[PDB]
């Protein structure tokens, strides 16, 4: 039982086997993409104000 | 008896309850947070066109 | 400390002593080392174990003396049985028949003489069975010439029967020796007792090795669940404090 | 493979020892049948003395 | 508690005799271990004393029977049975010493045959059990080592994850 619980909890916390998964990978991608799009919008806003 | 006492001290939360809480949290991020971020991405793209 | 634990557990294998028990009680560890030579490896007092080993040696000496006479008596019984079976087959020579009847009569008269003789009771007061004396049985003994001839012929047959019984013993222990010549079989018989004694010593050593491995297995079976519980605790902390709480709040903000 | 060899050696030893026990037992059973005929012969000699 | 303490002090005085009792840390655990050791030693000493006194009796009975058989053989067979050749006496000694090694009742094939079979069967059965137990002990050592390496990895990954979470909290 201890071996099973350890294995199930480890497989959920380490889905790629080697890295502790703290954030949902889908959500981490969306944060990076929104960050990039907002940096472009800021550039357009600075250019027009200039 | 030492091992069962150690299991009883560590058991808040229970492993099945923790796996369920982890699965429910993962589903909540996919259903609510991901489609909120995608809407904000599409709004940023429309605001770039409005530029 | 580990060497002290290993020494005490090897001599007092019935004591559950933990490494923590010696770390907290260093003078108690000295009392256990001082008790280890006063206690035998069996938990009994060292003086009682010496008296047991002396009494065993004395018994073994008396048993060796008994066994020498017993082997000869049982060989004479076995020889009489074999000659008596061959007599029913009609396969005895006239000479072997005289020897078998003479030897059987000498043994029966001596056995029956001992059933009548209360050797230590003065002769006036001992009622004998059937009113028979040792003299009444001596008259049933073969002619004195036949007795002397049976005794002289017996010595050769007893050596032949000793060789045969040794060869049977060897051939049951080591059945591959049946294909070997008599000289090689005789050389292996001369080592048979030592080979059985080495096999018995090998059994004792493997029983000690079994107990030592079992004690080591049980110690690892106690430690392993605690290591798994510590790993489960670390994973639960990563799941509950980091993922579900601290990281979830970071991602919301 | 050492265990299979050890068990094969023990099987061959038990086969040889059983064959020897059956030879001893067959010789002994033939001696015992004749020893019963002897018990009847000595039983007759005992009745003669009676 | 006072009865167990008195039994231990009495037993230790009996075991050490005139030697001064070494000072030791008197606590619940050391008194429990000493109490079990004292009960086990008292039980074992009683059992050993009963065995020793029976072995003394048996030595006298076997000596009495040895004399009976010697005198019976001397009356029946004459002094001829003691005059064996050097090889006859070597064969006699090997039967005797083989029967002593096997702790036999007597020198019959009916006693020797089962004793050789039992010795051979117990030897192989214990050797097999020892191989099975050595395999379990090796397997459990591997699992224990893998679990200890996992414990160390989890300690490091948890610490890195705490440091990263504290850095992102400050940025948040």
């Amino acid at each position: 039982k201890l071996d099973s619980h350890l294995k199930e909890l480890r497989d959920f916390m380490y889905p790629e086997g080697n890295t502790l998964m703290l954030t949902t990978p889908e959500l981490s991608g969306e944060f990076h993409q929104l960050g990039s799009q907002l940096e472009k919008l800021n550039h357009i806003t600075v250019e027009i104000l200039g | 008896s030492k091992t069962q006492r150690a299991l009883q001290k560590n058991t808040n939360p229970d492993t099945d309850a923790l796996l369920k809480s982890l699965s429910d949290h993962y589903s909540l991020e996919l259903d609510e947070m991901v489609p909120k971020m995608q809407r904000l991405i599409q709004q940023c793209e429309k605001h770039q066109e409005y530029g | 400390m580990a060497q002290t634990l290993q020494y005490v557990s090897s001599r007092l294998s019935m004591l559950q002593i933990d490494e923590e028990d010696l770390e907290r009680n260093a003078q108690f560890g000295k009392v256990l080392i001082e008790l280890c030579p006063l206690l035998g490896p069996n938990g009994g007092s060292a003086n009682l174990n010496r008296e047991l080993e002396e009494t065993r040696r004395e018994l073994l000496l008396q048993r060796k003396m008994w066994m020498r006479s017993e082997v000869i008596y049982q060989l004479v019984q076995e020889m009489l049985l074999d000659l008596q079976v061959r007599k029913l087959e009609g396969s005895l020579t006239e000479e072997e028949r005289k020897f078998q009847d003479g030897l059987q009569q000498c043994m029966l008269v001596s056995e029956c003489s001992r059933l009548l003789t209360a050797d230590s009771v003065p002769p006036s007061d001992s009622t004998s069975i059937l009113g028979l004396d040792k003299q009444d049985l001596l008259d049933l003994l073969p002619p004195n010439m036949l007795v002397l001839w049976v005794r002289d012929r017996l010595q050769k047959q007893l050596e032949e029967a000793l060789k045969k019984k040794c060869f049977t013993f060897l051939s049951f222990h080591q059945p591959e020796t049946d294909e070997e010549g008599d000289v090689l079989r005789a050389a292996k018989v001369l080592r048979l007792a030592s080979t059985l004694e080495d096999e018995k010593r090998r059994l004792q050593n493997e029983q000690e090795k079994h107990q030592e491995m079992r004690a080591l297995l049980e110690k690892q079976q106690e430690i392993y669940p605690h290591v798994l519980l510590r790993c489960l605790s670390l994973l639960r902390q990563a799941a509950s404090e980091l993922r579900l709480r601290a990281q979830s709040d970071i991602d919301r903000i | 493979e050492e265990e299979v060899k050890a068990l094969q050696k023990q099987k061959n030893l038990h086969i040889r020892r059983r064959n020897k026990l059956q030879m001893v037992e067959s010789g002994n059973r033939q001696m015992c049948l004749k020893s019963k005929d002897k018990e009847e012969e000595t039983g007759r000699a005992f009745q003669e003395v009676l | 508690m006072d009865e167990k303490s008195t039994k231990i002090i009495m037993w230790l005085k009996k075991m050490f005799g005139d030697k001064p009792l070494p000072p030791y840390e008197v606590n619940t655990r050391t008194m429990e271990i000493l109490y079990q050791l004292a009960e086990w030693n008292e039980a074992r000493d009683k059992d050993l004393s009963l065995v020793t006194e029976d072995l003394k009796l048996k030595s006298a009975e076997v000596k009495a029977e040895a004399k009976y058989l010697q005198d019976l053989l001397t009356e029946g067979l004459g002094p001829s049975y003691t005059n064996l050749s050097r090889m006859g006496n070597n064969y006699l000694n090997q039967i005797v010493d083989s029967c002593l090694a096997l702790e036999l009742k007597n020198s019959s094939l009916s006693s020797y045959i089962p004793a050789v079979n039992d010795l051979s069967s117990e030897l192989v059965a214990i050797e097999l059990n020892n191989q099975e137990m050595e395999a379990e002990l090796t397997s459990l050592r591997k699992k224990l080592t893998e679990a200890l390496v996992l414990e160390k990895s989890l300690e490091q990954d948890l610490k890195k994850a705490e440091e990263q979470c504290n850095f992102e909290k400050a940025k948040v």
